[PDB]
């Protein structure tokens, strides 16, 4: 969002604010099968064993 | 033209017990002394403000204040 603000005492400005990159990962769902229609979900959970990284 | 200016002003405090003292003639041995600040009008409180970009102010307000007497009395 900005803000554009006028004070009692006569300052204007604008303050302008951001959120940085990572927030995309919480705008990303991992879904229970990604290849697959959200009308039909099998398996029911996505489950991976593996390296972290990987 | 010429004049002498001697007001018939008498002082005079009833106590809270019902005891007078003419602070004018002093005969309980008190008079009031020099500079007495707040008797003529009370003290009032203008409220105005000056918001936005008009010129000038607007009136909101008056409110008459609490009267303080500050006084001396010479006691001989």
């Amino acid at each position: 969002h900005y803000d554009i603000v006028r004070t009692k005492e006569g300052d204007v400005y604008m303050e302008v604010v951001f959120k940085h990159d990572y927030e995309e990962l919480k705008h990303i769902y991992v879904w229970a099968n990604p290849f697959l229609r959200p009308e039909f979900q099998f398996p029911k959970l996505w489950v991976m064993f593996g390296p972290a990284k990987w | 033209a010429s004049r002498l200016l001697d007001p018939d002003t008498l002082v005079e405090l009833e106590g809270v017990n019902g005891e007078w003292f003419d602070l004018t003639n002093g005969t309980e041995g008190i008079y009031l002394a020099t500079e007495v600040t707040g008797l003529l009008d009370p003290p009032v409180k203008a409220t105005y403000e000056e918001p936005g970009n008009f010129p000038g102010a607007r009136y909101l307000n008056h409110r008459v204040l609490r009267r303080d007497l500050v006084f001396g009395v010479e006691i001989l």
